[PDB]
């Protein structure tokens, strides 16, 4: 099935400024693209879908950009909240999706 | 609000086995597709096995043939039978009712399930 | 809809050499053959109905191994046909009409009427505006369709001598229904006449399925100007035609040098 | 080739009866994604006869067009179409991408994917019901998990092998203890003449030489018996030519 890397895997931007990060995917899927945010000891929660649209009570500084094998997330402020991991869930074949490995953004 | 929590987990010797229950409310169980994370303290998360309201059970492609996957209407508890367990199978396990496509999602808290001898 | 009169109030004749068809497709010249087969039986008791066309009637003409129908008339005012057992989306029922522009063949479930009815006036319009369609009203539950071309001969014929007579053989065996059918001129004016032509075969259907009972259509309908005399003219009498029945016997025959048969014996007679 | 292909949840029954089927036009068109004929073999469908065929669209990723299978289930095999176990036919997949998936999106492509129960063989449930994918009533209005059964395709030309549109032509042969209606048995070669040959027609068999028409056959008959009970007067079945045996 189809795999996903996300760039930067080193991700550190301080906080109030802007945060940028890419994921690659192995093959094509129907442009399904869902950005998730994990805090640490949490579940984790889901930001973007389809990689164009936020989520319920997700604030707009998050956006998403591009179809096919490379997306790329915004975040517009980031705000002592958002410093978690994020994955790039592919469900181009939903339920059958894959999430990432690890995006460890620090202060 | 929609709340899952987790049971059943604990420490269990490779090549036993162990049933793992998830308290759903929210919704019904047999009209929800109920996902089965698993979550690596290293790596990130992956598919497992799904179900469907009219009894499609599928799983992944290193847990078949071993799982089950279950779901009790009156009691609204999804359950889980893991058989033949393996040391890769020693991770964080949360109930995913991912759902999306039309953009509402909820994931359950998880049990660490530890598989060792 | 459906029409059901209140008002509801058989002159037997006989058939000396009628009722004989093709009995297969093959061809022979100059020769005799006999077969065993459901023919019309020589000099027989046949139904010679009310003899006008004001009446219309409801009867129940029962359909039994094939019915021999013949009827010297202009304007195809008769038209229609229905088969069945009950025809109350019960058991199995089949639909014939055979209107000038086309012929329909349904195999359905249809509620049939007990006197149903066809369309029709002109009224400066000279064309007859089509009032209602009361043969079946409902129960089109059906997944059947036949068409082919228009069977019968062209209507509105007013001569002033009898010219056409039409006859049909309606064989229903095996769930292999057969159409045998003959157009011929005779111009005498008296009842069935004395002489001797074939019938030949053109439409086979295979459905499969049991027939106790057949009733036929007429046409017209309500006189005009719907508001005055709807519908209260009417008596049982409804019009007039020839209807026989088969028996399986032996009707030796004769060919012609050209194939065309020309003469035949019963051998159950004296 | 049907411009605005039928899709996958509202496939319409094309049924089949009274006609001659070729089944060579059908394969000679179009780069088929999946071939596969299970039960009935498409090289020996010209020969088979049958009673009735239906013949039903489909608009489906090309990751879907392998859940169509008897026994299989998923996001189209259950809720969008079933198969019968007894099923003979084809299940005919196009890769359609340049017809469908405009730039702009196919959003009119859509599959179901809600439902209370698995979809019954050869059944067809077409309905606009919100779907009660929770435990609160909808009564008509979205309230908390109630939704459209209904989820775009969005079918546009940046999308994968198992993702573009694809065209299912499926076709269902039925038979029974009524006669075969569709075939395909039009094959017959040229005749000669004043030569010891083999001769079928009609299915009738036998040998002989031929002669041409000289009889005067009625303008309906095909055979011509004689007192002997032999077969000596034939008709070509393709042109009006009388023969004699």
């Amino acid at each position: 099935e189809i795999v996903m890397t996300q760039s930067p895997a080193t991700l550190a931007v301080s906080p109030g400024e802007r945060a940028t990060l890419s994921c690659r995917a192995s093959e094509s899927f129907n442009s399904n693209l869902a950005w998730y945010q994990q805090k640490p000891g949490q579940a984790p929660r889901l930001l973007i879908y389809g990689a164009s649209t936020r989520a319920s009570d997700v604030p707009a500084r998050f956006s998403g950009s591009g179809s096919g094998t490379e997306f790329t997330l915004t975040i517009s402020s980031v705000q002592s909240e958002d410093f978690a991991v994020y994955y790039c869930q592919q469900y181009g074949d939903w339920p059958l999706w894959t999430f990432g490995q690890g995006t460890k953004v620090e202060i | 609000e929609v709340q899952l929590v987790e049971s059943g987990g604990g420490l269990v010797q490779p090549g036993g086995s162990l049933r793992l229950s998830c308290a759903v409310s929210g919704f019904t169980v047999s009209r929800n597709y109920m996902t089965w994370a698993r979550q690596a303290p290293g790596k990130g998360p992956e598919w497992v096995s799904v179900i469907y309201p009219g009894g499609s059970t599928f799983y992944a492609d290193s847990v078949k043939g071993r799982f089950t996957i279950s779901r009790d209407s009156s009691k609204n508890i999804l359950y889980l039978q893991m058989n033949s367990l393996r040391v890769d199978d020693t991770a964080v396990y949360y109930c995913a009712r991912d759902l999306t496509i039309r953009g509402e999602a909820s994931w359950g808290q998880g049990t660490l399930v530890t598989v060792s001898s | 809809q459906c029409v059901n009169l209140i008002t509801r109030t058989q002159s037997y004749t006989n058939s000396f050499t009628r009722g004989v068809y093709y009995p297969d497709k093959v061809f022979r010249s100059s020769v005799l053959h006999s077969t065993q087969d459901l023919f019309l039986p020589f000099f027989s008791n046949v139904t010679w109905f009310h003899a006008i066309h004001k009446r219309f009637d409801n009867p129940a003409l029962p359909f039994n191994d094939g019915v021999y129908f013949a009827s010297t008339e202009k304007s195809n005012i008769i038209r229609g046909w229905i088969f069945g057992t009950t025809l109350d989306s019960k058991t199995q029922s089949l639909l014939i009409v055979n209107n000038a522009t086309n012929v329909v063949i349904k195999v359905c479930e249809f509620q049939f009427c007990n006197d149903p009815f066809l369309d029709v006036y002109q009224k400066n319009n000279k064309s007859w505006m089509e009032s209602e369609f009361r043969v079946y009203s409902s129960a089109n539950n059906c997944t059947f369709e036949y068409v082919s071309q228009p069977f019968l001969m062209d209507l509105e014929g007013k001569e002033g001598n009898f010219k056409n007579l039409r006859e049909f053989v309606f064989k229903n065996i095996d769930g292999y229904f057969k159409i045998y059918s003959k157009h011929t001129p005779i111009n005498l004016e008296r009842d069935l006449p004395q002489g001797f032509s074939a019938l030949e075969p053109l439409v086979d259907l295979p459905i499969g399925i049991n027939i106790t009972r057949f009733q036929t259509l007429l046409a017209l309908h309500r006189s005009y100007l719907t508001p005055v005399d709807s519908s209260s003219g009417w008596t049982a009498g409804a019009a007039a035609y020839y209807v026989g029945y088969l028996q399986p016997r032996t009707f030796l025959l004769k060919y012609n040098e050209n194939g065309t048969i020309t003469d035949a014996v019963d051998c159950a007679l004296d | 080739n049907a411009t605005t292909f039928a899709s996958v949840y509202a496939w319409n029954r094309k049924r089949i009866s009274n006609c001659v089927a070729d089944y060579s036009v059908i394969y000679n068109f179009a780069p088929f994604f999946a071939f596969k004929c299970y039960g009935v073999s498409p090289t020996k469908l010209n020969d088979l006869c049958f009673t009735n065929v239906y013949a039903d669209s489909f608009v489906i990723r090309g990751n879907e067009v392998s859940q169509i299978a008897p026994g299989q289930t998923g996001n189209i095999a259950d809720y969008n179409y079933k198969l019968p176990d007894d099923f003979t036919g084809c299940v005919i997949a196009w890769n359609s991408n340049k017809l469908d998936s405009k730039p702009s999106g196919n959003y009119n492509y859509l599959y179901r994917l809600f439902r209370k129960s698995k979809l019954k063989p050869f059944e067809r449930d077409i309905s606009t019901e919100i779907y009660q994918a929770g435990n609160k009533p909808c009564n008509g209005v979205a309230g908390p998990n109630c939704y459209s059964p209904l989820q775009s395709y969005g079918f546009r030309p940046t999308y994968g092998v198992g993702h573009q549109p694809y065209r299912v032509v499926v076709l269902s042969f039925e038979l029974l203890h009524a006669p075969a209606t569709v075939c395909g048995p039009k094959k017959s070669t040229n005749l000669v003449k004043n030569k010891c040959v083999n001769f079928n027609f009609n299915g009738l068999t036998g040998t002989g030489v031929l002669t041409e028409s000289n009889k005067k056959f009625l303008p309906f008959q095909q055979f011509g018996r004689d007192i002997a009970d032999t077969t000596d007067a034939v008709r070509d079945p393709q042109t009006l030519e009388i023969l004699d045996i």
